[PDB]
């Protein structure tokens, strides 16, 4: 039986030999996870005197 | 020494026979196969594998 097996775990598919592997073992979700800028509470409290 | 010489009186001389041969041949059965799962097709990188 030709089995997909589990290439990501080192279990090659039946179709792949010693010198072959799956070209695409995963799908890339191109939208990355990012964190927002930390809030500021004291900067708005500061008055400005020109130097 | 084996020519079919015939004398003036004929007779039972120079009789011959014939032969035939039979040839024959037969046929034979062949075949092979392979198996596969659905995952081996759907999750494989190459869509032209089959």
């Amino acid at each position: 039986m030709l089995n997909y097996n589990a290439p990501t775990d080192g279990q090659k598919s039946s179709i792949d030999g010693a010198n072959s592997d799956q070209m695409q073992t995963f799908f890339w979700l191109k939208k990355a996870i990012i964190t927002a800028r930390k809030e500021q509470y004291f900067m708005p409290l500061a008055s400005v005197t020109n130097m | 020494s084996k020519l079919p010489l015939l004398t003036e009186n004929g007779g039972r001389v120079n009789r011959v026979g014939f032969t035939r041969i039979a040839r024959e041949g037969s046929i034979h059965k062949f075949g092979f196969f392979y198996e596969f799962t659905q995952e081996s097709i759907d999750f494989d990188s190459d869509d032209g594998l089959m």
